[PDB]
């Protein structure tokens, strides 16, 4: 006699606010040139965006911060990651040393800090 | 004019609003210490690009399990989405410092955030820790005790505004715990 | 304080002849003699240790505590000397958890189970200020040990009838078992540990194994659940002449 | 055997069609819940001779009259036939935790049970009291996990309602 | 254990509130009608030996198989244990009427009582019947409507004490069912 | 019908033994390989119309004495019956691959298929060729080495599923051989 | 309980064999580095009451809902019991560091620790933080990477003992999870 | 079971900044010695493998002969690549303090490939033991032709660390 999808979709629409997953945020900009008639504040609304490119300046640098920790490679031990779905051919110079990892090696370039 | 800045955030659409020179001069004498509070916003939002970029990387700096195989900051996009929310949390706290009210902080940012993180399986114990780094930056930028960067301010004491922006960061901590 | 099981369906508690022998000035006690002596020592060995089945080369380290017991005829000093032994800590302290050690001190030295979390946490407050000997001498020099056993009788599991909590009778029945039951069968792992800290009770078949012969050991179980629902609000109505009154 | 696999196949074999997208969607639920009910099964498998001893004593505790001369537990060779028939029921619950449905309890324990126990004067309320004791002697994080006890105590509730 | 004043301060401790004048008007009427609470509990403990023996033998009257061979009130050994138990139940509900909160009846008397009775073999449907007789005996002494034994009170209603003690007797049936 | 889980049950029921330990390790590998099996059943069922038309035509072009007058696939009545006699056999194979055991294929298709085709007068050699082509189409859709259609998968090795479905097709050939 | 020498004995009692020289080189090397094991034990027990004070109060920093009303570390009685537990986990790990074997940590401290903390209602995601804050502080003084309190050791590699303690502190974390 | 450089095909750079180095230099015991350990190697990385391969030629001169495995100038150039790639993974392993990235990305499958490609495995024992004995002499500043300015102190435990890492290469191709 009841509709379960209607009266639970309505119950989840009034309790949950409409504003969470839309990723908008009040961006405040202050302008000041020293004078009195130069001092606006602009509290406008912007949907902020997940910046894809600058995460690799954080995800990689912390992945080599934790590579060089002697006492955070123990008490923080990573899980046992499986390799991918690559098929073994039979010749070891393609199986053990594939073309994606052919002649790759780390070069360390120290400088000041 | 101050009530109209709630209306551009309620409407869920990009609409801009601002103050004049004389309307701010009437606002800075209606609210007491209003020049100090606009220095408290400007000390944060000039450095808001560095505060989230240090606190998210500082969360990995004490917990490298988030970048593990199986971690919550992995597959190149979760790290981008982690920087997006710490940008959002720093926007809504600095708007609450600008308004002097946490009533826009709760229902627009913290309402239902606790259920959203456990629906995704976001570890809330690390997201406390990324806010508490940002709380430690916000009392250092306001009191001008930051080591690497000191902005020249007009002299005086701003201890009540630093404790106010401490208390707005605890409400982010209390909602997601 | 009537207790329909106690001297009816069980035996009588063992012990020394009287407590007036201490006021006798030419003796210390009614002198039992070494057939009337060692069969009382058999009942202290079966009670402080469970049924531990101590060997001949483990009783030789308890040679000194009996030789004092057959001169100073105090039973409480014999129990105190056996609980500070190596043979009491290598069975009940060494490979067990902390609330397993505590729940066996209530069995071996009081014949009851612990009634509370607040009573149980105060025994770990005495562990911090003197170790395990501060737990043992505070049980022995308590008021509850004085007005049930004294210097005269062995500390036995007593069916009282007038327990201060009903749950205290339940945890006594889980702790003692049958006579073919020792207390090393769990691998550590206190049996009463979940029910003390939460506030729930025990399982009915584990209690009715340890009841005596002739006391309906197990019947009364409906084939639905064995515990109570704390969230249930039932309607229990009384008939008056006119209708039915739900005094809730 | 009633299972997840044999239900969607027989529903499609009776209609004469191929396994569709809804028939594969239910085998996905056999993957998301195999973890909980299989470590409920190996916990029961490694500790079965201690549980059926404790369970079979709960029927001779409540129904202690069965050891009187005349009843079904009259002599010694009939007492271990009760412990055998309780070990049969705990072994079939281990199979229903492996298969994923009530198949091995239906086809091997329940079908034809009431006709057998009535003809041989076996009270079905004491094949129940040993099962209902195992169901409430189950602690939630100690014996198994949280969802492993939900599965284990649902095949015990199935056998209780089927014998009553 | 708690009483009626301790029950209020553990409700306010979940909110970290102060017990102020909104919450205090329930406690200001607990002391205002506090003479009648004392006037009602010596109406019960003055008649408590007559109340137990009438309730237990009134349960034998409606069920004569309790005193045949195989009943669980059969011999003198089992009948004195049933008379002791109904005096314990009436003792703990006189503590609970005096305090004004059913805490001490629920943890000391009633917690774990269902598992004693299904291990000792005590019938619980007739045990509820002995409690339900002395519920009706207790409401007749409080409202002074018993057929013998008119006690000397003062005039007014005690109709909220008679249904408070009827709910304490209903918790005994709900805990052994 | 026995699936892959009730097969090890009857293997351990004849020993009156519990399932746990080493006999549980094959079933944990069945769950871990379970997404490949659902990915494999989907690839055969999606191409089922082209699998039976290309295997019945391939039988006809190699032995053209079926569309001769008097032949067993001569008229339109006999042609549509052969396109359904092989569509049933493909349907019962995918039941056996979805389950993990051939007990749905043997008791509902194969038990009585040899004695059915003798009374009907069906050529036992042409029907073997019709299901041996369909076997060779099955191992090409599971291993994604079809020359006419390529489906999108994740990377990995799935020769064990392709070798298992070729064992099932050798039962429907050996039943009528 | 067992130590590092007794585990070699009870593994070769199970094979009925004398401990030969092929099993002594793990034990003859144990007494060679046995001085620097003892040198690194008392860097933990001399800094112990600051480590429990830091690891509990850093767990309050990450999870601020522990000190809310209804939190687990709310009142003074519950706060001191949390400080007493982290000293106990530190005490039993510093037996297992001294013994070189995780026997005595497992069956006196970790025996039934998970079922205790569920029954009390202690949160398991905050109690694994307090054994992992002090995990990092226990690999501090072994590796001598401490910010304050530099301790005067002798020079050489101690990363075998630093990795052994990090095995022991996650043995607690695998026990209460 | 390799390390936290699991990042495959995303921009591959991963530097460590200035104040983040103070999170690392207050975390590594003798971290100043270890940063001077790898700087004595990778500053002289071109001179080492030019001397490591030609030291193998100077004792085994049949590699330049036709039929030998350092004729046909690309095949000579592959050995100076693989002389350096072994050195490049060791210098990362001394910096990280573990050899798990060296065992899984470099040494894994090296024995089967050298017998398949016709590489003489016993001469590559000799060419990497030169690079063992070279980098011991760099890290203790006993290199005769060139000395590097350092702060005063000892580096014995890092010198014993790298002799284990070059012996892992000799174990993996044996
Ligand atoms: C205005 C609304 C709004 C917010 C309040 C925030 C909160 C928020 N974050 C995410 C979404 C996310 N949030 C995180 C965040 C984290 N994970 C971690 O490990 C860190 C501790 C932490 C921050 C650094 C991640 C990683 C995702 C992506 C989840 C995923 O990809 O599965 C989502 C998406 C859920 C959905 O769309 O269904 C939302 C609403 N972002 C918003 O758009
Ligand atoms: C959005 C634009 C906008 C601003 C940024 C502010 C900027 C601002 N604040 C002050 C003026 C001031 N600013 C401060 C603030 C501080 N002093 C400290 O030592 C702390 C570091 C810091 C507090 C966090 C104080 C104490 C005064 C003087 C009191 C006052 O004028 O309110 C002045 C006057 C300077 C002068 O004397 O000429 C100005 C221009 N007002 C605006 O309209
Ligand atoms: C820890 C302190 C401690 C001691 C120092 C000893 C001392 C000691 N010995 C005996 C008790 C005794 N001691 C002896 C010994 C002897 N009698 C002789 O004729 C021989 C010369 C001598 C042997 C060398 C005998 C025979 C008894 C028992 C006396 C009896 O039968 O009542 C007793 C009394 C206890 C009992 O009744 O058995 C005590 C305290 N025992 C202790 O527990
Ligand atoms: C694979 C599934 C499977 C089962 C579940 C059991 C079911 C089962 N149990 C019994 C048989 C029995 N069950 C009981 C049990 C009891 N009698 C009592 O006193 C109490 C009521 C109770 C103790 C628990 C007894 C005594 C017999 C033997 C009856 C007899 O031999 O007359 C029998 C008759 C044949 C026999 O003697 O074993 C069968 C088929 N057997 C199976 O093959
Ligand atoms: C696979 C089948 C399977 C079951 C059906 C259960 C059943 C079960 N429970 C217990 C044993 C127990 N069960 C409990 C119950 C609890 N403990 C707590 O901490 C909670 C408070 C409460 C659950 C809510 C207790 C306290 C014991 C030990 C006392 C006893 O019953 O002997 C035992 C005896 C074995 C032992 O010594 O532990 C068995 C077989 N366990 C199983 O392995
Ligand atoms: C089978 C045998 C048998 C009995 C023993 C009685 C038992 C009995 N007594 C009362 C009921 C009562 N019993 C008493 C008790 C007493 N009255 C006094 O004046 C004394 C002081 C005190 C001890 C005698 C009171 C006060 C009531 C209820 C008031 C009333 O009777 O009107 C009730 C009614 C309860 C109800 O309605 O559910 C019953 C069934 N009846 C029986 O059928
Ligand atoms: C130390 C022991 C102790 C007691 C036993 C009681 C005794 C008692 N009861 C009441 C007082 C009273 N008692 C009643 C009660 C009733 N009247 C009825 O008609 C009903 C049958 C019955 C209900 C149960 C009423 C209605 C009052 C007056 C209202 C009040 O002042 O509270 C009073 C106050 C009036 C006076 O002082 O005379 C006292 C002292 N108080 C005590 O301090
Ligand atoms: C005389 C007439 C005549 C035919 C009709 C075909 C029939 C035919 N097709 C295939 C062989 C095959 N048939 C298919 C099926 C298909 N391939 C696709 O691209 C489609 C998606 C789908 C149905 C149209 C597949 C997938 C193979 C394997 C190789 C491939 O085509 O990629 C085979 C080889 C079977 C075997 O190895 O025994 C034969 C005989 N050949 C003939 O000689
Ligand atoms: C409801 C319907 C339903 C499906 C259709 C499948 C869909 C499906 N397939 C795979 C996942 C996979 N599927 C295959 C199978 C293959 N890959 C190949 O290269 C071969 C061509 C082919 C047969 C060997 C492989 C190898 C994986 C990778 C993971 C694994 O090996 O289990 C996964 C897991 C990876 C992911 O989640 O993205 C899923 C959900 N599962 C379902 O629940
Ligand atoms: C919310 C508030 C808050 C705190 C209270 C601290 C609590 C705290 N301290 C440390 C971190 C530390 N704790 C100590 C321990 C001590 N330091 C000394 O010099 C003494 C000997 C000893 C007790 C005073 C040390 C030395 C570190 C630095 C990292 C380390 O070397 O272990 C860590 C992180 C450990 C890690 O993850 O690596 C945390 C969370 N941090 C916070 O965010
Ligand atoms: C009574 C208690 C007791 C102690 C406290 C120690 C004290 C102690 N430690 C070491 C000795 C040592 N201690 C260390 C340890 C270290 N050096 C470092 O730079 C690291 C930071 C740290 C690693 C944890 C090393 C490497 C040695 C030398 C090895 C050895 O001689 O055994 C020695 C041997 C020689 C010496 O240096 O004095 C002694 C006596 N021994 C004891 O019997
Ligand atoms: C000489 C100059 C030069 C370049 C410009 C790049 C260009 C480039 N990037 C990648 C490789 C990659 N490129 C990205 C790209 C991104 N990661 C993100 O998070 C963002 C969404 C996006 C940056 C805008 C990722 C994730 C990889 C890893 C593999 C992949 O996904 O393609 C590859 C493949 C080889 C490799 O994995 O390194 C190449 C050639 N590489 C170079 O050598
Ligand atoms: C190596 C491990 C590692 C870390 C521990 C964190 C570093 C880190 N820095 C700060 C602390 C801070 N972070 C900033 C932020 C900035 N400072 C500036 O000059 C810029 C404008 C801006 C972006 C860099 C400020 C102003 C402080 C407070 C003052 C200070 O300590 O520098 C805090 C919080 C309080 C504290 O513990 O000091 C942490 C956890 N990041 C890491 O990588
Ligand atoms: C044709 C025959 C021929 C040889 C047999 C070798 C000679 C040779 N020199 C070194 C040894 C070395 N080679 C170097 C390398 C260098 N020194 C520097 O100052 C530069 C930076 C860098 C490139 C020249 C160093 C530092 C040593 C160790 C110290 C030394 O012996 O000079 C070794 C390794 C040590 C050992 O003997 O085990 C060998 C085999 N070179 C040859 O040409």
């Amino acid at each position: 006699v009841v509709l379960p999808v209607a009266r639970a979709g309505l119950a989840a629409t009034a309790k949950k606010n409409q504003y969470m997953g839309t990723s908008v945020a009040p961006e405040i900009v202050l302008t000041d040139k020293g004078s009195d008639m130069s001092r606006k504040v602009k509290t406008e609304d912007k949907k902020v965006a997940a910046d894809q490119a600058a995460a690799m300046g954080i995800l990689a640098n912390m992945s080599l911060y934790a590579s060089l920790n002697p006492v955070k490679r123990m008490t923080y031990k990573a899980k046992e990651q499986a390799p991918a779905y690559v098929k073994k051919t039979g010749n070891p110079v393609e199986d053990f040393y594939p073309s994606s990892w052919r002649n790759m090696a780390p070069v360390i370039s120290l400088s000041a800090n | 004019m101050l009530d109209a800045f709630s209306r551009v955030v309620v409407n869920s659409d990009a609409k801009a609003a601002y103050v004049g020179g004389s309307d701010l001069q009437a606002l800075k004498s209606f609210i007491a210490d209003g020049n100090k509070r606009l220095d408290a916003v400007n000390s944060i939002v000039s450095n808001a690009s560095c505060m989230v970029s240090d606190a998210v990387s500082g969360m990995i700096c004490e917990n490298p399990g988030l970048i593990s195989p199986g971690g919550n900051c992995y597959t190149n996009r979760r790290m981008a989405a982690c920087l997006r929310d710490g940008e959002i949390i720093l926007r809504y706290v600095s708007y609450a410092l600008l308004a002097g009210d946490a009533s826009v902080l709760e229902d627009r940012c913290l309402n239902g955030l606790k259920e959203t993180y456990i629906a995704l399986g976001v570890p809330t114990n690390s997201s406390i820790r990324a806010v508490s780094i940002m709380k430690a930056q916000a009392v250092a930028f306001i009191t001008n005790t930051a080591t690497e960067r000191k902005m020249s301010f007009a002299a005086g004491d701003c201890t009540s505004l630093a404790s106010e922006v401490a208390s707005y960061f605890d409400r982010v901590g209390a909602a997601i715990s | 304080a009537f207790s329909s099981i106690q001297n009816v369906l069980t035996d009588a508690p063992l012990g020394t002849p009287s407590a007036m022998g201490f006021l006798d000035e030419r003796t210390e006690k009614p002198l039992m003699g070494p057939s009337e002596m060692d069969e009382l020592v058999y009942a202290v060995y079966k009670q402080v240790f469970g049924n531990a089945h101590i060997m001949e080369s483990e009783r030789a380290e308890l040679r000194d505590a009996e030789s004092l017991f057959r001169y100073l005829r105090d039973v409480r000093e014999f129990v105190r000397a056996l609980a500070k032994s190596n043979a009491y800590t290598s069975r009940f302290l060494q490979g067990n958890q902390q609330y397993r050690f505590f729940e066996l001190n209530f069995k071996h030295l009081l014949g009851r189970g612990p009634r509370s979390l607040e009573e149980m946490a105060s025994h770990s407050a005495l562990y911090a200020e003197g170790g395990f000997e501060a737990v043992i001498d505070a049980i022995l020099d308590s008021d509850e040990y004085a007005q049930e056993f004294g210097s005269t009788v062995v500390p036995y599991c007593r069916f009282k009838g007038e327990y201060p909590t009903n749950e205290e009778f339940n945890r006594m029945l889980v702790l003692k078992g049958a006579n073919s039951t020792s207390d090393k069968a769990g691998k550590g792992r206190s049996k009463l540990c979940y029910s003390i800290a939460a506030g729930c009770s025990q399982n009915w078949l584990s209690m009715s194994k340890a009841l005596p012969f002739g006391t309906e050991k197990g019947t009364g179980f409906n084939l639905i659940s064995s515990s109570r629902n704390p969230a249930a609000r039932p309607r229990i109505g009384t008939k008056i002449p006119g209708g039915v009154v739900f005094s809730s | 055997m009633k299972s997840v696999i044999t239900t969607v196949v027989s529903a499609a074999d009776a209609a004469g069609r191929f396994p569709s997208n809804s028939d594969l969607e239910s085998i996905q639920g056999n993957i998301q819940r195999s973890a909980a009910r299989l470590e409920a099964a190996e916990k029961l498998a490694g500790n079965h001779e201690a549980v059926v001893k404790e369970a079979g004593d709960a029927c001779f505790a409540k129904y202690a009259y069965l050891k009187n001369p005349g009843e079904a537990g009259e002599n010694q060779e009939k007492i271990n036939k009760c412990y055998r028939d309780v070990d049969h029921y705990m072994r079939l619950v281990n199979y229903c935790l492996v298969v994923g449905g009530t198949g091995p309890l239906d086809e091997w324990g329940i079908a034809g049970a009431r006709e057998v126990y009535r003809t041989l004067n076996l009270p079905t309320s004491a094949y129940v009291a040993s099962i209902a004791y195992t169901r409430d002697r189950l602690c939630v994080p100690r014996d198994m996990s949280a969802q492993a006890g939900v599965e284990f105590s649902a095949y015990l509730d199935y056998l209780i309602n089927a014998l009553s």
